[PDB]
């Protein structure tokens, strides 16, 4: 597992892509072709805030739904 | 171009 612990003893680069690895599988069991962009606008957020996403899954389809939502704004102003 | 898509197994975009 990744805990806390786990997740605090690499460097900060390594976290992202820590979570960022952890999260891409689960985001793609619901969005199939776009998980690769919805995981790229999470990782911006806290790393301690991204862990417990991963632990509930109400919380990551949350923010996955907003995280869809900015992405097609931001289609509609490019 | 945003967002930084993330690829498994590659080193991330967004990392500055």
């Amino acid at each position: 597992p990744l805990t806390a612990s786990m997740l605090a003893s690499a460097p900060p680069q390594e976290q992202k892509q820590m979570l960022g690895e952890r999260l891409f599988p689960l985001i793609q069991a619901m969005h199939p072709t776009l998980a690769g962009k919805i995981t790229g606008m999470l990782l911006e957020i806290d790393n301690s805030e991204l862990l417990h996403m991963l632990e509930s899954p109400e919380s990551l389809r949350s923010k996955v739904d907003e995280a869809v939502a900015v992405l097609q704004a931001h289609q509609a102003k490019e | 171009n945003w967002p930084p898509e993330f690829h498994p197994g590659v080193p991330w975009k967004g990392l500055q």
